[PDB]
């Protein structure tokens, strides 16, 4: 709602996004799967469709409603085009959203900065984050939430374009382990899944993500 | 504070009470009422040497005909209304506009603006020259109080015609147009001048005889 | 207009005429396809008018799809049914004609027949709306036993079809005939 | 606090309504006295400009009188919300509108406002009054944010307070069937008297000026 | 219009921080969840007090305990019921009891951004029913709506939060939980949706029918 | 489509016909005529379908939704006020059997919206033919038993004497305590 | 069908006859065709029974509306002054204002298809079988008689037109709407 | 906004003022045979398209309306003012009456914000070309003689020093390139002007070719 | 402000609430409805040229409900217009008259949705309602400005409350319209008034009469 700062700057989205780095962190990867993408948590990880999911950051309690919106989104896509919706359009739909609400409004932006990633066929499988602010960037990897830096700055000191999934999951692991604790993750919350081209198979009490929980077998 | 959807402590609202500090520094403008007829003078200021004076006057209907002297946006908005007003009473009634019906719904105007907070009170307050039948002049608060009277001046130094205003009953020589003119140009004393009643509805004599009638207050 | 729904043991089968001819039943089209899938355990089979045909199987697949996202459990053939009753109803004008068929497991077997203003029928066995219906029911009525394995409920269902086609000339060419279990479905095209 | 219409105090009082009292407290007078046969109310307006007239008391039907006092313009106002009350049961319900009923209109009419954040009060107490041989005398008065309240006779505006040891004198007062008003004019010690009586065929009528000189001659 | 609420500095919404503290200042409930059913209790002279339960009858499932302001109980009870037809005439069945918590979250969420209103003020349980099994949801303030194999809302919970696991260590039994319940607790209400679908109220009779 | 009700010594009870009919074709071999609106309270519909599931649902859950929002169980009269004014707002009668703090109430609602209470009522093409055999044995205060047997005959009556009207019947007994359903009379 | 009223030496005297055939077929014998919009006024009514009971409902509220926004129940007047202003509004109804009134102790207004005319010194008849009974009844009409008196006048009236009328029915039902208190009258059936 | 001050003055408007002060000046003079209208063109930054850029513009065919303060809100109520006094002759041959275009633009001026701009519109439309300076503030006024911009602070008193009546159009553009010639920084040539002119008889609006203007100087 | 507009606290605790029922407590009109068995009573001190014989609080609704009334008397009327609106509108949809606490589902929602949406302010009203229900026990509820559809065996409301809950508990250890009316009149007497109850026809809700009050004053 609030004007521009003096020095230029928004005070409300910055707010916000003060909000959104203090959330539990989720994060991304691509392999030639399909997207993973991990979580610090319940679900915590939403589909959109079949072909997108999102993994979302920040006050998640209005993200429920980005992820409603979504999904009316997307139907209503395959409502006009006969065509499931490329995961682009989709992320300008939901940043046209944040757009409308960050300027004009007198309505409170909302507090969330999730990340999504889907295969529309027309450009392989897709990634992508989103910011209160409406600025939306794609991504090959991504650390979103509390030590985005840190663990961001992980893969970035260790990541290739390709990996398999079985080897990539568990350099999400490295990360995502090694910040809050090398084993604590897959002793308590946790939640990685993927799109090897609809949805997110693995699970925690997964007996595959004893691969994940064997990871520390492989690390140690 | 600051709104006028508020009042003071005093019980006063002060938003409406700042349009008469909006209205004294417009010119003064006076008017006479003979039996018959009336008679409202204004006066246009000049802001060149090279400028053309505004003419406060204006004619609303055949024998209606106003002299509005506050910020003249407003002024130009209450004629638009009353104009469009009259001319729905006529298209309505095949019939003049009472006069009275018109200052009572132009009045309500101002009270529907000086009430709401989103719509300042007008800096403009009219005073209506006119008659259905027999001579009046109405003058209208910014506010929804409106008043008929004898003799009204307003504006600057209005001051000096209301003092002399006593000087002179309204119709101490009403019998006669030209004493009447000559009472409203010693009362008020290029500068502006109308005439309206019985049979010649509202007229401006703003004419270079108007400019000969000027002398007859030094003549 | 042409469709069907035999119910089995282990089994339900649906199956349609595949013209969609104009007016003066000259055939435009051979290829068309009424039958739809709207979920693993749930058809739709579409008749009358084929714009409304397409339309009304759109806003299905909107609708369904966007509840099964919104609630995780795929949705059971009642609540499809039922609610599809409601969306016809709302407006006679949207469809000039539809005639829905809706058929699938839920594993009891779950039959039922809209009308065009959403009235329905709930059936326990078979029901076949389309432009040939009467023969339909005629060969139908008598041919169907209660319980059989799913290529002789096969060769009943497409003796219905092979019967009722040669007496409509708009009824089409082919048959999309849809045996389905819950584990596996088996569609063919007969002639 | 106070400056809300509608935002409670820390002790409840609502100081912005409360400022109403304070404008209708400096506000013109205007007593409307009840007869034991009729009902007179009267305004004592202090407001060469017009002397000649600036009623203050105006009906909604021939019978039913209304009074006011504070600012001009919103009790004005208030008289059209009450002529188009009265005029829309009449086009209802094919009779004239009981006096009772259009009281407790004007309640929630006047209530309405103080709810409104934006929205600001009416400014004006407002006297409604009727009399018949078989509709007995009444004379509502109306502070603003509701509470009209019945009465044998009020005194409402600036001096009233004052006026009450007269009116408290309502055996006197009710005494009269046709000279309570030559008892009023040294009681007081522009003016607007009326009538709702047997004599007034119980129409209201402004008084007779040569039945105004008897009161003033009286004394 | 306004939203009222903004954001901080710090990041946080104050005012739903604020209604949070209300909650945690208001009356308190439990809920519990047996692994064949669901009970829901709360801590509840003139007052015919019998009209008066945190306990309603959403439908003949679900059944629900809000903690802060009553009247806010009201309002979002009655949009949830009116809810639970809403969908019942949308489709031929009825709500699934996560789906209703889903639509209670946003008409929670709205009021806490749209403009001109203040956030709700109460939290809420809601035991139920459906195809999938005896469920048990805990609605915040915020719009963040919970799981919960138990809970508790109101006044002085810090302490009392943590009595309430010791029916599932071997006492997911219906009956045995009522003592998990009432005793985690130590007027009262309590709302019990069994092995059969529909829920009921124990009567006080009843409630001394486990006093002993 | 016959509907037949009767009022008995201190419950409804409710019969009718169970066949669906496209004008010349059957297009079912049963339907349900007797919608349950409470538990003391039921409709039976005749008219077109569509029109009557969608009405009766909507009575439905405005009765049991407003049951749950007051204290008192739905009384039957406002199922008829409801009806009534939603037909009067612009093709289906209705007949319904309710018992309450009142008599065993029962109502019959016209197409045009119109409603009236009855001691006995039936409506649809059987309606004549049920008028016939119906008001020619009623008597006031019958046995419930004799509600069981009667409803039936004049039901049967107005099965097999019209082309449009036939199939297996139902009967239930609306006691203000309990409705009675059985799902096939026949 | 038949509508009548006639005033008595004091009050009103209403009457009517319950048939409500239906599409030249009765339907449903002994309704109720007078009605209790209050205690003080009754108004009977006759045409399509779907809109007169629609419209009775809505004037019965806006008379409760006023029964209490002024604790003097309305007078019937204003009651039939509303029949009038609603039914203006094509709705259609034909329909007779009897009560008792502090301000008019009897009157007897009777609304057409639209407009409204009063009978302060006669009486009012209305429907099909009212036409029978203008005549025979305006000729029995005195102004003098009691309510033991005029009783015969309604009745018989009724049955005359009753008598060769198809439309009107058996049992009627009257009120004697008494100047004072309570003025209940019971179904009664003549031929 | 409209919170009237104490003073009596209208607050927000009269803040408003200021914006016309930033404006570059022109200088427009009816006259016995027209109206000439000047203005700097010497605001030009040195990489702009070279004179591609108007103060000076058209609201119909016989109107002409050079603008102060901010360029935005000037084209924004030259844009309405282009429609509506071209929708006044939606049937009817006749053109707006200058003053009745300049009523129409004041009386919308009137009632967001407050615009921040000034005009100086001119046309012939009755015998004799008119000049009418637009106000913020919607007072509207008509000039014989005047001048918009912040220069024409002081440079007002220069037509004060030389306007008659009686000139030929081409002598007014004369006097009118020699006042707002003494306001500018660079020797006036075509790049520091954008006069136009609106003739008794031609009646039609016209700005000038540079040629022209190379070669009065 | 927090305190200036309806909003949580930093404590978490609404405010402009409290401040409404200080206007309730401060009104100073003090009210005892107490039940009786098979009836119901509710009293309230009837509190110059005033007319009593206009003054109370008690007020009908339906002829089966009553409901006495405290607060600014404005919003009073007005609640009391919703609440026959309301009963109008259930009576209208569904045929049954509406249960008492059926009538405070709309008294108390339309009281409460002042108190999330910030503009409109807080109910300044509250007071008991009594009515014979469907089940044939009489029922007695209460509102407060704060959403409340209570409930109560007996009640007290205005200036005195939970002062007079522990005297209004002698009477519940004695608690036919003699032996209830008596316990409410002398409720007044144990912390002229104006007497209401439900079963003078036991389930049309009136006013006790005139002559009849001294009896149990004096008994
Ligand atoms: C009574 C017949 S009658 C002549 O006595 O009034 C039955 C009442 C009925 C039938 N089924 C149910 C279910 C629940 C309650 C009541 C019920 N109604 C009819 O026989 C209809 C005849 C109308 C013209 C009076 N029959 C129908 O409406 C058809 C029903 C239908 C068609 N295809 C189906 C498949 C499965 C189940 C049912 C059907 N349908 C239509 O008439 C089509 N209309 C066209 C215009 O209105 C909406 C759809």
């Amino acid at each position: 709602t609030t004007t521009f700062s003096p020095e230029g700057r928004l005070y409300q989205v910055e707010y916000a996004l003060e909000a959104i780095n203090n959330a539990s962190i989720t994060i991304g990867l691509i392999t030639k799967d399909g997207v993973i993408l991990g979580a610090d948590k319940y679900e915590k990880i939403y589909k959109i469709d079949k072909h997108i999911f999102c993994g979302v950051a920040g006050l998640n309690a209005d993200a429920n409603i980005l992820i409603n919106q979504s999904r009316l989104y997307a139907q209503r896509y395959l409502y006009n085009y006969n065509e499931v919706q490329p995961v682009s359009q989709l992320v300008v739909q939901i940043c046209d959203i944040k757009q409308s609400y960050t300027q004009y409004g007198g309505l409170r932006p909302y507090g969330v900065s999730f990340l999504i990633g889907g295969y529309d066929t027309k450009d392989g499988y897709q990634l992508y984050h989103t910011d209160p602010s409406g600025n939306y960037s794609g991504w090959f990897a991504t650390a979103i939430g509390t030590n985005n830096l840190t663990a961001s700055s992980v893969l970035k000191q260790e990541w290739k374009n390709d990996m398999t999934l079985e080897e990539g999951l568990l350099l999400a692991l490295k990360t995502l382990a090694k910040s809050t604790d090398t084993e604590i993750p897959k002793s308590e919350k946790i939640e990685l899944a993927y799109l090897t081209n609809k949805d997110g198979e693995v699970y925690q009490k997964y007996l595959t993500e004893k691969e994940i929980e064997e990871l520390i077998k492989l690390y140690t | 504070d600051t709104d006028n959807i508020i009042y003071s402590p005093e019980g006063r609202l002060y938003q409406v009470e700042y349009a008469s500090e909006a209205i004294k520094q417009g010119t003064c403008a006076v008017a006479i009422k003979s039996k018959d007829y009336v008679v409202v003078s204004g006066l246009k200021k000049c802001i060149s040497k090279l400028s053309f004076p505004q003419e406060k006057i204006f004619k609303i209907d055949d024998y209606i005909g106003i002299s509005m002297s506050g910020i003249t946006s407003d002024a130009k908005v209450l004629t638009k209304f009353m104009q469009n007003e009259c001319l729905s009473h006529k298209f309505l009634y095949n019939e003049n506009i009472n006069i009275e019906s018109l200052v009572r719904s132009v009045a309500d105007k101002y009270q529907k603006n000086t009430q709401k907070s989103s719509k300042r009170a007008f800096g403009v307050g009219l005073m209506i020259a006119a008659y259905h039948n027999e001579p009046c002049i109405f003058e209208t608060r910014p506010n929804g109080s409106y008043f008929e009277y004898d003799a009204l001046s307003f504006g600057a130094r209005s001051h000096a015609s209301k003092t002399y205003l006593e000087k002179n009953l309204h119709l101490f020589e009403e019998c006669s147009l030209e004493e009447l003119i000559l009472h409203c140009l010693k009362a008020l004393k290029n500068t502006a001048l109308a005439v309206v009643g019985k049979n010649h509805p509202w007229q401006e004599i703003s004419s270079l005889q108007l400019e000969e009638y000027l002398s007859k207050v030094k003549m | 207009g042409c469709v069907l729904g035999m119910s089995g043991s282990n089994c339900v089968a649906i199956a349609c005429d595949l013209r969609l001819g104009a007016n003066t039943f000259t055939t435009v089209s051979t290829k068309f396809s009424k039958i739809f899938k709207m979920n693993n355990n749930v058809y739709v089979g579409l008749s009358g008018l084929a714009t409304d045909i397409q339309t009304l199987y759109e806003i299905l697949r909107y609708r369904v799809n966007l509840y099964e996202v919104r609630q995780d459990a795929e949705m059971d053939v009642e609540c499809f049914a039922n609610m599809l009753s409601s969306i016809l109803y709302s407006n006679r004008f949207s469809p000039y004609f539809v005639n829905p068929i809706v058929v699938g497991f839920k594993y009891e077997p779950y039959l039922t027949a809209y009308d065009l203003i959403g009235a329905k029928c709930e059936t326990r066995d078979f029901v076949v709306n389309g432009v040939t219906s009467e023969q339909l029911f005629g060969m139908c009525e008598s041919l169907y036993v209660k319980d059989q394995d799913e290529n002789g409920l096969f060769e009943t269902i497409s003796q219905c079809l092979l019967s009722a086609l040669d007496r409509d000339c708009i009824s089409g060419w082919g048959a999309e005939v849809l045996v389905l279990t819950p584990e596996k479905i088996i569609k063919k095209k007969l002639k | 606090y106070d400056l809300s219409v509608s935002t409670f105090s820390p002790d409840g009082r609502l100081y912005q309504v409360e400022y109403i009292y304070k404008s209708i407290n400096n506000n013109n007078t205007a007593l409307c006295l009840e007869c034991k046969d009729g009902i007179i109310c009267c305004c004592i307006n202090s407001n060469m400009i017009k002397k000649n007239s600036y009623n203050r008391i105006y009906h909604v039907n021939n019978n039913i009188i209304i009074t006011y006092s504070g600012f001009d313009g919103d009790a004005r106002n208030i008289i059209d919300r009450a002529r188009s009350e009265a005029n829309t049961y009449y086009y209802n319900f094919h009779t004239n509108i009981p006096l009772h009923i259009l009281v407790n209109r004007i309640s929630l009419y006047i209530h309405a406002y103080t709810l409104y954040w934006h929205m600001r009060p009416f400014a004006a107490s407002i006297i409604i009054s009727s009399f018949n041989e078989k509709d007995k005398g009444d004379i509502y008065c109306i502070e603003p944010n509701g509470a009209c309240y019945k009465y044998s006779g009020i005194v409402i505006g600036k001096n009233k307070e004052m006026f009450k040891t007269e009116i408290e004198k309502k055996d006197y007062k009710d005494i009269n069937v046709r000279d309570a008003i030559e008892d009023i004019y040294k009681f007081i010690l522009l003016v607007n008297f009326s009538w709702i009586c047997k004599e007034s065929s119980y129409e209201f009528q402004n008084i007779h000026e040569e039945i105004l000189t008897p009161a003033l001659n009286k004394a | 219009s306004f939203s009222l609420t903004t954001f901080s500095p710090t990041g946080k919404l104050v005012q739903i921080e604020y209604a949070l503290n209300r909650v945690s200042s208001s009356s308190p409930a439990l809920g519990i969840r047996a692994k064949n059913g669901v009970i829901i209790a709360t801590e509840k002279e003139l007052i015919e007090e019998n009209s008066i339960f945190k306990i309603q009858q959403i439908s003949e499932h679900i059944g629900i305990v809000y903690a802060g302001m009553p009247g806010d109980f009201r309002v979002l009870l009655k949009r949830a019921r009116k809810e639970a037809i809403r969908y019942s005439l949308q489709y031929g069945s009825e709500i699934l009891v996560k789906e209703l918590v889903k639509i209670i979250a946003s008409i929670v969420q709205e009021f806490t951004q749209t403009g001109g209103v203040r956030p709700f003020g109460l939290s809420l349980l809601i035991c139920g029913v459906d195809v999938y099994g005896y469920h048990l949801y805990q609605i915040d303030p915020s719009g963040c709506y919970f799981n919960w194999m138990a809970t508790c809302v109101g006044k002085d919970y810090q302490n009392n939060m943590s009595f309430l696991e010791k029916r599932y260590n071997k006492d997911i039994e219906i009956e045995d939980a009522i003592h998990t319940a009432i005793l985690t607790l130590k007027n009262i209400e309590i709302g019990v949706a069994y092995d059969n679908k529909p829920f009921k109220i124990l009567t006080q009779n009843e409630i001394k029918d486990y006093l002993i | 489509t016959t509907i037949c009700g009767l009022v008995c010594q201190n419950a409804v009870i409710l019969g009718a016909d169970t066949r669906a009919t496209e004008g010349p074709i059957v297009a079912d071999k049963n339907c349900s005529k007797l919608h349950y609106i409470s538990k003391n309270i039921w409709c039976a519909g005749a008219g077109v379908a569509g029109d009557l599931e969608h009405t009766t649902l909507w009575l439905q859950h405005n009765v049991e939704l407003h049951r749950l929002n007051t204290n008192t169980q739905p009384r039957v009269s406002m199922c008829v006020s409801r009806l009534t004014q939603e037909l009067f707002k612009y093709v289906c009668a209705i007949v319904l059997g309710g018992v309450d703090v009142n008599g065993p109430q029962l109502y019959g609602i016209h197409p045009h919206g119109s409603s009236c209470l009855l001691p006995f009522t039936a409506l649809g093409s059987g309606s004549l033919n049920a008028m016939a055999v119906l008001e020619a044995k009623y008597r006031d205060n019958m046995t419930i038993e004799e509600g069981k047997n009667l409803v039936c005959e004049a039901i049967c009556a107005g099965i097999f004497n019209d082309l449009g009207s036939g199939g297996n019947v139902d009967i239930c007994v609306i006691t203000k305590d309990s409705y009675q359903h059985i799902r096939p009379y026949k | 069908t038949t509508i009548i009223g006639i005033i008595y030496d004091n009050g009103v005297m209403l009457a009517c006859d319950s048939r409500t055939s239906s599409g030249t077929f009765i339907s449903n014998k002994c309704s109720r065709k007078i009605n209790r919009i209050n205690e003080n006024l009754y108004v009977c009514r006759s045409g399509a029974s779907a809109h007169s009971q629609k419209i009775i409902e809505i004037i019965k509220h806006y008379c409760v509306s006023m029964k209490n926004e002024n604790r003097k129940k309305g007078r019937f007047h204003e009651g039939e002054t509303i029949y009038d202003e609603t039914t203006y509004d094509f709705l259609s109804c034909a329909l007779i204002f009897g009560g008792y009134d502090k301000i008019k102790k009897q009157q007897l207004y009777a609304v057409n298809l639209n407009g409204s005319i009063i009978e302060k010194h006669d009486f009012a008849v209305s429907g099909s079988g009212s036409i029978y009974i203008q005549s025979y009844l305006q000729d029995k009409y005195k102004k003098f008689m009691t309510k033991k008196e005029c009783f015969n006048l309604i009745l018989n009236c009724v049955k005359y037109a009753m008598h060769n009328d198809n439309s009107s029915g058996g049992l009627i039902r009257i009120v004697n709407i008494t100047k004072s208190f309570v003025e209940e009258f019971t179904v009664v059936n003549t031929q | 906004v409209n919170t009237f001050s104490p003073e009596g003055r209208l607050f927000q408007v009269e803040y408003a003022l200021g914006a016309i002060k930033l404006g570059s000046t022109a200088v427009g003079i009816c006259v016995n045979d027209g109206v000439i209208l000047a203005s700097e063109r010497r605001i030009s930054s040195t990489l702009i398209e070279k004179d591609s850029v108007e103060k000076l513009l058209s609201i119909d065919d016989h109107i002409g309306c050079a603008m102060s303060g901010l360029m935005a809100d000037a084209r924004t109520l030259i844009d309405y003012a282009r429609v509506e006094c071209n929708h006044y002759k939606f049937i009817y041959n006749e053109n707006i009456n200058i003053k009745s275009c300049v009523e129409l633009i004041s009386e919308l001026a009137l009632d967001s914000r407050p615009f921040g701009v000034a005009l100086l519109i001119g046309g012939v439309d009755k015998n004799g070309p008119c000049l009418w300076y637009t106000e913020p503030s919607g007072t509207n006024t008509r000039f014989s003689a005047a001048s918009i911009g912040s220069a024409q602070e002081g440079a007002e008193l220069l037509l004060q020093e030389n306007y008659k009546k009686d000139m030929t159009f081409e002598q007014a553009e004369i006097l009118a390139l020699t006042v707002l010639r003494q306001v500018m920084e660079d020797k006036l040539s075509t790049s520091n002007v954008e006069i136009c002119a609106i003739k008794k008889s031609d009646q039609t609006f016209y700005k000038y070719n540079t040629d022209d203007i190379s070669r009065i100087i | 402000y927090d305190r200036h507009l309806t909003i949580f606290s930093p404590d978490g605790n609404l405010y402009q609430i409290e401040y409404a029922i200080k206007a309730v407590k401060n009104t100073n009109i003090t009210s005892v409805g107490v039940k009786g068995e098979n009836c119901a009573v509710i009293i309230s001190q009837k509190k110059k040229l005033l007319d009593y014989n206009n003054i109370t609080n008690i007020y009908n609704i339906t002829d089966e409900i009553g409901c006495s009334m405290v607060g600014m008397p404005g919003d009073c009327l007005s609640m009391v217009y919703k609440a026959r609106s309301e009963a109008s509108e259930f009576l209208y949809s569904n045929g049954y008259n509406v249960n008492a606490e059926t009538l405070c589902r709309n008294i108390c929602d339309k009281i409460q949705v002042y108190t999330q949406h910030a503009y409109m302010r807080l109910h300044a009203c509250s007071g008991m309602i009594i009515g014979i229900d469907e089940n044939n026990k009489p029922e007695l509820f209460k509102f407060d400005p704060s959403g409340f559809c209570a409930g109560y065996r007996a009640c007290v409301i205005g200036n005195k409350e939970q002062e007079s809950i522990s005297v209004l508990e002698r009477l519940l250890e004695k608690r036919d319209i003699r032996n209830t009316t008596i316990l409410a009149i002398e409720a007044l007497q144990t912390i002229e008034i104006e007497v209401a109850i439900v079963s003078t026809k036991n389930r049309n809700f009136t006013q006790i009469s005139e002559k009849e009050i001294d009896n149990y004053l004096t008994y």
